[PDB]
């Protein structure tokens, strides 16, 4: 939020050559100068024979606004023979790729071609210039006598740079391998020191690169955009980078480690050609020392509110844990075709709060479609969900779209100012612009009145025009304000003082200044940095007893304070800017003194008192939880009473009760400031005498524990009276109860076996599955709904094994789903076979007994019992024709739950299965 | 009555109406202070006040023309016409309703033009040779749906450019097939060649003129292809009174947006014609593959239907793809592409299987709400769309347009379609925001003496603290123990404390953190009820206690939706016929079942009770599913009877069941991979003998 | 592995003749086979079979003549990719 917009530093190269679309800071040890490093590929140079050779500009904060380029080549192509040019050059994009660490720069020329030195072709290899003082170097990796489209030539490294924490580039391009891609790392000290003019590919020690993978992989672009953190407790920056075509252009994210090139993570989008992965950015967000990740996908389309796709793009934010796997949100854009994802930056701690912020940027939308970038600022929970500024470009069309934000770089601080600060790229309209954070100032402004009660027969203080005794009192407004960085050591505030605040417009005003005779007030105020919070007075003379008949309404002392920009520092137009969230007004109330008694101070007596309509809460869901508060005042009237409910963790206040007469309505409003969430309702101001209020209001717990035998409010009421300002605080609980509606469930496959079974013999010894008969298929069904879980449960199944002596349904196998184990009393499948009423009751039982896990409310647990009819038992001589009906029975008993010291009761039911087979 | 008009009313004419739909003003000509006042119709009426005074705007569903549904679509007659009613003016008083209706038929014989959009890269080869007569096949098999037939032909390969291309040696640039030892032509990213025509004959004689080329990466990008076929509409010739079929065929992956960064091209697509006279596409050198968004917007502004063509391999794939642009089909095509004439067939029929209406230009202060009704008389709320139709089926759907407020917007209009139609519902929105006196001007002073003033459609509105229809008071003491009428239900304290009264009407006081409002000051802002945390769930605006839902909320709350998208299962019905469908979510009412679409039911009977529901009433024409003639909507299943029930069938369910002729019917459930399923239903059942 | 292997001529026959190769031990997405005469100006000819089939069939010539045929194998990668050795015999 304290980026200025008013005058940023404008930059720009010559038209058409791409300026901007690459950009980075160079801060040098060799000097305190830093400068802007611009990368504008498609540029025509003094190169000989190369045309649109690309280059690398040379910005400086002097304040001239010029630009230099880079000598990194100079030089034409070098020749494999006469006539035979070994490298092309022309139209190598040089520039795309910029990335500065200290005093060393990495440029690269993504689209530079190459012979290959075996035979005459024209290959996308890619080359990088390393340059550090006076001497530069050729990095070209992918440059090697690895050559064709299954080799490096196609490989087009350098499309993305970044240095580690200590001397390493990590070198990103996702043509290796059939575009698979490849991700190649280097000791910049092994870059310098085996360069060798004369030698077209150089073996580096210690290079660290991935290799190539089966050809399901090809076509993935690895290497598309890479960054370094460290996610490993090794302590060295680690390799990111995206794939947006991988898995079948879900798009993945992966992370290698930084020293033996392992992969360590993955990431994965959720949807097809929203190119995940397209940016990649690494920071520290929520302030917890550990690299957090970020990944666009600009191309992402979420559901408006009709449900139609839209395509606004998003960002995934994964917050990495100390333990493990991290925490991923998303997080949406605004416009369509805006291409939310396209560029994320990191950028120090913009507002110096302590946690470090980011920028993503939507290049094409905004108004004119001219590009906005978004700034949001992290906080101790993780990445604020909300932007705190907006960028908005402010250059036109042209040939193609400005693209503003399509390149940024943040977090270095090119002025003195003690605020990072931000470049931001167009390339459409090839300029550059340099955003310079403001400093931010913290203030705090105290009010207080002398006293907080007016006597109208006390008149005291005599009115300066005519000499009158007049009831008057005294405010005093104090000011203090501070911040980090570069700032003013005086500050000039304004602040405007307005008595009762309540009545204006047509109205009476009831209060005025002693002096000026007026209702309102003007100061000019100056302070100086920290601490020492300064103060000033004009005191508060009252109207005429009777001037009104308006008594109660409390009189409402208003400040609030603005900012004359005045000083600022010597960077020529960089004014601070007020804290983000920091109220810019106070209000405190005065109160004519009515019925306080003959002791001229009112003394109430408050009471809170709550009965119970609701008597149990059950664990596992939201459900309606209302507390009926009665509030009563018996003594004289409370200044500024307010019901304090003070909630548990489990909470979630909503709204309150409108349907009843007996309660009428309330003011409330659910806040948690300091340290404590809580509910405040209004009883009036002043709250009289009498006044037995009624009310109720909403919750839905969403419990917590599992261990939690009860939830607990605090009730109490607070006032602005002297003595018995408040109420004994009442505490109501209401328990957590266990309730879980558990059905178990069975279904027969088929149920009917229509007798005989058509192309059936008698084998006396088979092994078929086809010889035995038809496949009777039952399964039962161990269901949680109610809300609570349970831990532990047993399932016991009665099966109708034999009957006078021979088998009914031969049971061939059992599966299972879900957490449950069974276990059967007779061998199943004990011959090897491989691919009216008859129940377990009076006929031989084969019994399977289960033992149950945890199952939760949308989880279940089932048993698969595969068996055959048993065609020979049947249709013989006892059995010829007859219509019997086979059943099976499964009981279930829940033993545990994970409530433990908390009331149980129990869980019991059971279903039967039939299978009935006929002959007519 | 007291009711609400009457008191938490009277403010002014416009104030007045923006309360309720029902309410209304007057200007009496007399003045009987009283309550005339604002009031409902009926109360006022009985209080006199109707020389044309009660000024009672009513909400308007008036048609401007409908014609009636043709029965077939070919030749003759003139605007076929199967949408209908055409335009109708839609005129909304300040937060009010009023719904409407709209008919649409697939009618019968329509003229249909299809495009051939098919890769040339090197392995359609064996494809570009087979399809050589398939132009006057395509021609008999269209010939029976439809007698107006255009055909076209369309080609690409991929971005003619490095790293796509083949650049090197220059000894293979016209011949990019070189260590192949044989010749093809020059790569290119879309070539049209033959703009639609009626004639067959004219498509087979430019076929076998066009050749195959080479390309070097496995993706090719042919939605360079789909884009220009669609927005070049000139150039390739679609009528605009015909179905337009945009027949993709091609073996492998596809570029998508954003691959055109590795070959230097970081220009998006725009959804304009590039291809010129030299029918070649020219910005694909110079332009990136478009977004699935962007091909999705052209396609539906076009009404082209888009149909993908691809071989086993790559088909899952493009079935994803069209999960992403609604209203695509995919087929499998065969590897040599002799599949395709068959294949095509089978696509039309789908896109005439569907009926989807599709909302342009609404303005977003009024929402849209849907009724259904497809399957005879049987509605089905909250769905736009309809499925499982065949040609010459006619349905209907039920719309409820809403506004918030009124604006003064100039009245616009929008467009209500189903897709890939030509015909469409217009509708002109007006909005009555005030009452029709007010053009009467009267500037200021009048009734209300010296002191400026106001006066205004009967009543009297003056002045920074002169306030009653006199102009008095403003706070000079001047105090009215007003009591009575300043607050209901005497005895009650003033204008509820919030608030207070001064010269009898109640001046607000404690303006902040939101505003009050109302004559007793009853009303404000932030009033309302919150979800989360969140007041209205920030899905509603609040008037008075009450949340104002947003387009596509509602409920109390205002944190329910009116989305059936999430409720939509695999198989197009909305929680697979097991549930209820509320708030986006299902609600599962068959026995054991539970899903989000409520797909997951293991205890539910098997396929062979299900199945047999539907050779009953499409076989022996008889049993439930029958007499609710229902009985070929929900078995969609081809049926054959036979002998045998042979043993190959794979993947299939074998299934007995006796009739209520006590004779045992014996049927098998079959399908081929993600494709149709049929039921084999044995002739001659076997029956208790004489 | 990238190579075919001794392809054979399978049956004595007038036109319709049929080869045969054998079993390259890399994946194979298709085989281009391209025959015509020996020394002439010469009319190529190919078609394509699916990597899954190890024979073909031609039509043309005559019941006997001396003719050259070639086998291509096709890399599973790109758009159109052919291996370094192609296999050819007489006849
Ligand atoms: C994040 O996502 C990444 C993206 O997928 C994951 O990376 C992937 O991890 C996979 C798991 O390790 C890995 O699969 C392994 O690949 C290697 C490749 O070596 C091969 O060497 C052979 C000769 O060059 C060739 O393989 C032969 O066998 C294959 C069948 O597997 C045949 O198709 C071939 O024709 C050939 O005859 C390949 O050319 C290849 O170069 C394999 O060695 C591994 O084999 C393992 O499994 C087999 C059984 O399947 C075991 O017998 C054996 O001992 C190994 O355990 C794996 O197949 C992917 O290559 C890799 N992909 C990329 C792009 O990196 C990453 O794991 C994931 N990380 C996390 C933390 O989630
Ligand atoms: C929108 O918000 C409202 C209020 O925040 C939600 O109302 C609550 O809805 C539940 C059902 O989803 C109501 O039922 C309650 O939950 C148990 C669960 O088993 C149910 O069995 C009982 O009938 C119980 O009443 C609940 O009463 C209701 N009100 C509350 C919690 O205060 C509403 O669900 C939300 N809608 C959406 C779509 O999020
Ligand atoms: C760099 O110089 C080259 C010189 O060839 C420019 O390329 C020519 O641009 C003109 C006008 O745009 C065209 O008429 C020519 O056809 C181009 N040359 C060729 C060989 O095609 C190029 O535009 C210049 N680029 C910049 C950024 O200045
Ligand atoms: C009557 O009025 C006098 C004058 O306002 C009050 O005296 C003030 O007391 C406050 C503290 O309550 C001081 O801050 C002011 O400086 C005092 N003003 C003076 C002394 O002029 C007095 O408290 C009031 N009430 C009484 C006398 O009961
Ligand atoms: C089912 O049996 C297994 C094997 O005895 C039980 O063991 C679990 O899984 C591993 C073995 O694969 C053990 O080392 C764990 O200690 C067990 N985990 C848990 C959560 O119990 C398993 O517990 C049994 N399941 C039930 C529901 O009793
Ligand atoms: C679609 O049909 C529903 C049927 O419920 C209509 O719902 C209205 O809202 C109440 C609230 O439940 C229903 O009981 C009534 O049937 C309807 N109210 C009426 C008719 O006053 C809904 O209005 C219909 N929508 C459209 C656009 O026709
Ligand atoms: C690679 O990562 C670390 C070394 O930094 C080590 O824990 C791991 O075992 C290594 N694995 C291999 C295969 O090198
Ligand atoms: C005063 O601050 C409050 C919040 O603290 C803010 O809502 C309001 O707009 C500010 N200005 C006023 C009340 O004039
Ligand atoms: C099997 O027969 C019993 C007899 O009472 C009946 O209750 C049951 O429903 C039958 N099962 C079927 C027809 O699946
Ligand atoms: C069943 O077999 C057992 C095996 O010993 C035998 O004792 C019993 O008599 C048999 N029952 C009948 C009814 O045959
Ligand atoms: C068992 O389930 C039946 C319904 O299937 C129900 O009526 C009964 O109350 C349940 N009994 C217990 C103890 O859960
Ligand atoms: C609204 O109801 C139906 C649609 O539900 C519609 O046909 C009818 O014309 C409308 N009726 C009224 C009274 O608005
Ligand atoms: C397509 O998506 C489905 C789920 O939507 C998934 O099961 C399948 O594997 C996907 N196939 C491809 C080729 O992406
Ligand atoms: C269905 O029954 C027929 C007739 O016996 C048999 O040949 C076939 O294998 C069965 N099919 C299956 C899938 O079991
Ligand atoms: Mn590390
Ligand atoms: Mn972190
Ligand atoms: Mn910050
Ligand atoms: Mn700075
Ligand atoms: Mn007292
Ligand atoms: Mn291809
Ligand atoms: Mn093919
Ligand atoms: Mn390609
Ligand atoms: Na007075």
């Amino acid at each position: 939020f304290n980026l200025d917009v008013d005058s940023p530093a404008e930059y720009s190269g010559p038209e058409g050559s791409y300026f901007g679309f690459a950009v980075d800071f160079f801060v040098p040890s060799a000097s305190s100068r830093m400068f802007l490093l611009v990368g504008a590929p498609k540029a025509n140079t003094t190169q000989p024979g190369i045309v649109e050779g690309g280059q690398v500009l040379k910005c400086d904060w002097s304040s001239t606004r010029r630009c230099q380029p880079i000598e990194f080549d100079a030089t034409g192509n070098r020749d494999y023979a006469k006539d035979d040019p070994l490298e092309f050059k022309s139209h190598q994009w040089f520039g795309a790729s910029v990335r500065s660490k200290q005093d060393k720069i990495l440029a690269c020329a993504p689209l530079y071609h190459w012979r290959t030195e075996m035979k005459q072709e024209r290959e996308p290899v890619g080359t990088c210039f390393l340059q550090d003082g006076t001497k530069t170097v050729e990095y070209a990796p992918c440059r090697s006598q690895d050559i064709d489209a299954d080799g490096q030539g196609f490989c087009q490294g350098g499309f993305s740079i970044d240095f580690t924490k200590a001397d390493r580039v990590l070198l990103g391009g996702p043509g290796s391998f059939y575009w698979q891609g490849q991700l190649i790392s280097d000791q910049v000290a092994e870059i310098v020191s085996k360069y060798d003019p004369n030698v077209y590919s150089i073996k580096y020690n210690n290079q660290l690169a991935t290799r190539t993978a089966q050809a399901i992989f090809d076509d993935s672009y690895l290497g598309y955009s890479v960054a370094v953190g460290d996610f490993n407790g090794d302590g060295i920056d680690d390799f990111v980078s995206g794939v947006p075509r991988a898995a079948r252009t879900l798009g993945m994210v992966y992370i290698y480690d930084g020293k033996n090139m392992s992969s360590l993570y993955n990431f994965t989008g959720e949807q097809m050609a929203a190119y995940f992965g397209f940016s990649v950015a690494a920071t520290d967000i929520n302030g917890d020392d550990y690299a957090d990740v970020f990944i666009g996908a600009p191309l992402f389309m979420d559901r408006g509110s009709d449900g139609k796709l839209q395509e606004v793009g998003q960002v995934s934010v994964s917050l990495q844990r100390a333990s493990g796997d991290f925490q991923t949100t998303k997080l949406n854009g605004f416009e369509v075709f805006a291409r939310f994802g396209s560029a994320i930056a990191p950028l120090g701690d913009l507002d110096q709060d302590g946690f470090n912020d980011i920028a993503i940027a939507a290049p094409y939308g905004g108004e004119d479609k001219k590009g906005i970038v978004y700034i949001f600022n992290g906080r101790s929970t993780g990445l604020n969900a909300v932007p705190s500024q907006i960028l908005e470009g402010q250059w036109a069309a042209r040939s193609m779209p400005p693209s503003f934000g399509y390149s940024m770089k943040g977090a270095t601080d090119i002025d003195k100012n003690g605020y990072p600060d931000l470049i931001v790229g167009a390339f459409g309209v090839d300029r550059a612009i340099l955003y310079r954070a403001r400093p931010v100032i913290t203030v705090n402004a105290g009010l207080e009145v002398y006293p907080s009660i007016l006597n109208q027969d006390n008149k005291t203080c005599s009115l300066p025009g005519t000499a009158l005794k007049v009831s008057c009192f005294n405010v005093r407004f104090c000011l203090k304000a501070d911040g980090k960085g570069v700032l003013p050591r005086k500050l000039n505030f304004q602040v405007e003082l307005l008595l009762d605040k309540l009545k204006q417009k047509g109205a009476i005003r009831r209060a005025l200044f002693l002096y000026s005779r007026s209702p309102s007030h003007s100061k000019n105020m100056t302070i100086s940095r920290g601490g020492l919070m300064q103060c000033e007075e004009l005191i508060a003379y009252l109207r005429d007893e009777s001037e009104f008949r308006d008594k109660l309404t409390p009189i409402t002392i208003f400040m609030e304070y603005r900012l004359d920009y005045r000083t600022a520092a010597d960077t020529t137009g960089l004014q601070p800017i007020l804290n983000q969230f920091t109220p810019a007004n106070i209000s405190r109330q005065a109160h004519i003194l009515l019925d306080c008694g003959e002791d001229n101070v009112c003394k109430p007596k408050l009471e809170v008192s709550v009965d119970s309509d609701q008597k149990k809460i059950y664990i596992g869901d939201d459900n309606p939880l209302t507390l009926i508060v009665k509030a009563q005042n018996q003594g004289e009237g409370a200044y500024e009473a307010e019901l304090i409910v003070s909630i548990p963790l489990q909470a979630d206040f909503i709204g309150v009760v409108r349907n009843n007469e007996a309660l009428a309505r309330l003011s409330c409003a659910f806040k948690t400031e300091n340290q404590t969430r809580q509910v405040v309702c209004d009883l009036g101001n002043p709250m009289k005498a009498g006044t037995q209020l009624l009310a109720g209001l909403r919750f839905s717990v969403h419990q917590q524990s599992e261990m939690d035998t009860s939830v607990k409010f605090d009730l109490q009421i607070q006032s602005s009276n002297l003595f018995d300002k408040v109420s004994p605080v009442v505490s109501h609980k209401v328990d957590l109860a266990v309730l879980a509606a558990v059905e178990i469930r069975g279904v027969s496959s088929p149920d009917h076996v229509f007798l005989p079974i058509p192309n059936w013999e008698h084998k006396e010894n088979p092994e078929t599955e086809e010889d035995v008969g038809p496949v009777v298929q039952h399964i039962y069904e161990l269901r949680n709904n109610g809300p609570s879980s349970f831990s532990k449960a047993m399932l016991h199944l009665q099966w109708p094994y034999k009957y006078n002596n021979n088998t009914l349904l031969y049971i061939l196998h059992y599966d299972i789903d879900g957490p449950m184990n069974c276990t059967s009393d007779m061998e199943i499948n004990p011959l090897r076979i491989k691919i009216h009423t008859l129940g377990c009751g009076v006929a031989q039982c084969l019994k399977i007994v289960c033992q149950v896990g945890r199952l939760d409310r949308g989880k279940s647990a089932i048993l698969y019992v595969k068996s055959l009819l048993w065609t020979e038992t049947f249709m013989n001589k006892e059995n010829q024709n007859h219509s019997y009906s086979l059943k099976s029975s499964a009981s279930f008993n829940v033993i545990e739950f994970p409530y433990k010291n908390l009331p149980i009761e129990d869980i019991t039911n059971s279903t039967l299965v039939t299978t009935n087979v006929t002959w007519g | 009555g007291p009711n609400i008009c009457t008191t938490r009313g009277v403010s002014s004419c416009q104030q007045c109406l923006a309360v309720s739909p029902m309410c209304a003003w007057c200007s009496d000509e007399a003045l009987p202070l009283g309550s005339p006042r604002c009031d409902l119709k009926e109360n006022l009426l009985k209080d006199n006040c109707a020389p044309e005074s009660i000024e009672f705007p009513v909400s308007e569903a008036r048609v401007l023309e409908d014609r009636p549904l043709s029965d077939k679509g070919s030749g003759d007659s003139s605007q076929v016409t199967q949408v209908s009613p055409q335009r109708i003016a839609l005129r909304l008083r300040p937060d009010d309703s009023k719904n409407f209706s709209i008919q649409v038929r697939q009618v019968e014989d329509y003229p249909v033009d299809i495009y051939y959009l098919m890769d040339l890269s090197y392995s359609m080869k064996d494809d570009l040779w087979s399809i050589q007569n398939l132009g006057t096949k395509l021609a008999t098999q269209m010939r029976k749906l439809t007698s107006n037939l255009r055909i076209g032909f369309g080609a690409f390969v991929d971005k003619p450019v490095s790293p796509y291309m083949y650049i090197s040696p220059p000894e293979a640039l016209e011949n990019p097939c070189y260590d192949m030892k044989t010749t093809c032509l020059p790569m290119f990213g879309y070539k049209h060649v033959l703009t639609l025509t009626d004639q067959v004959t004219r498509f087979n004689e430019e076929v076998k003129k066009q050749s195959v080329s080479r390309n070097r990466d496995a993706p090719e990008g042919g939605f360079d292809a789909i884009m220009q076929a669609t927005v070049c509409d000139e150039k390739i010739g679609w009528r605009n009174d015909a179905s337009h079929l945009l027949v993709f065929t091609t073996d492998a992956k596809t570029h998508i947006a954003l691959d055109g960064r590795l070959a230097g091209i970081v220009q998006p697509n725009d959804g304009q014609c590039h291809v010129g006279s030299d029918n070649h596409y020219s910005a694909s050198t110079t332009m990136d593959y478009p977004s699935l968004g962007l091909m999705t917007e052209k396609l539906s502004q076009k009404n082209i239907n888009l149909i993908f063509a691809v071989t086993e391999n790559v088909v899952n794939l493009y079935q994803n793809y069209s999960e992403l642009i609604p209203g695509t089909t995919v087929g499998v095509l065969s590897m040599d592409s002799s599949n395709v004439l068959q294949l095509i067939v089978d696509a039309y029929g789908k896109i005439r299987s569907k009926v989807e209406l599709e909302v342009r230009d609404l303005p977003e202060e009024l929402s849209l709400s849907f009724n259904a009704t497809c399957l005879n008389n049987e509605v089905i709320p909250g769905l736009k769309s309809c499925m499982g139709l065949k040609i010459g089926d006619t349905v209907s759907f039920s719309i409820e347009a809403k506004v918030r407020g009124c604006p003064q917007e100039k009245e616009k209009s929008f467009t209500i379609k189903p897709v890939g139609f030509k015909d469409s519902l217009i509708v002109q929105v007006t909005f009555d925001c005030d009452c029709a006196c007010q053009a009467q001007a009267e500037p200021n002073s009048h009734r209300c003496n010296n002191g400026n003033g106001t006066f205004e459609c009967g009543v009297c509105r003056c002045g920074p603290g002169w306030l009653g229809s006199q102009c008095e008071c403003s706070e000079e003491d001047y105090r009215p123990s007003q009591q009575d009428e300043c607050s209901p239900r005497e005895g009650q304290p003033v204008c509820s404390q919030r608030g207070e009264c001064l010269c009898g009407q109640c001046v607000c006081h404690s303006s902040d953190f939101g505003k009050i409002t109302g004559k007793y000051c009853e009303c404000d802002d932030f009033s309302c009820v919150r979800y989360k945390g969140e007041m209205c769930s920030g899905h509603g605006q609040c008037s008075c206690g009450d949340c104002l839902c947003d387009s596509d909320w509602t409920g109390y709350y205002c944190n329910c939706t009116t989305r059936t998208d999430t409720c939509m299962s695999s198989n197009g019905l909305l929680c697979s016929g097991r549930g209820k469908c509320e708030c986006g979510s299902c609600v599962c009412i068959q026995p054991g079942s539970y899903g989000d679409t409520c797909e997951k039911c293991p205890t539910c009977p098997d396929a062979c009770t299900f199945k047999k529901e539907c050779v009953e009433c499409k076989k022996f024409d008889r049993g439930a599913l029958h007499d609710e003639n229902t009985c070929n909507r929900y078995c969609r299943d081809e049926i054959e009877s036979v002998k045998e029930l042979k043993d190959t069938g794979k993947d299939a369910v074998n299934c007995t069941y006796k009739n209520e002729d006590d004779c045992v019917v014996r049927f098998q459930y079959y399908e081929d991979s993600s494709g149709k399923s049929i039921l084999y239903v044995v002739e001659e059942p076997e029956c208790p003998k004489g | 592995s990238d190579v075919p292997r001794d392809l054979e001529v399978v049956a004595a026959t007038p036109t319709s003749l049929l080869i045969s190769w054998d079993a390259p031990a890399v994946t194979v997405r298709y085989y281009r086979i391209t025959y015509g005469e020996t020394g002439g100006n010469s009319p190529v000819q190919e078609f394509t079979v699916p990597g899954s089939k190890s024979t073909a069939t031609i039509s043309g010539l005559k019941p006997g003549v001396d003719y050259t045929i070639t086998v291509y194998a096709v890399t599973p990668r790109g758009d159109w990719n052919e291996g370094s050795k192609p296999i050819s015999i007489n006849y």
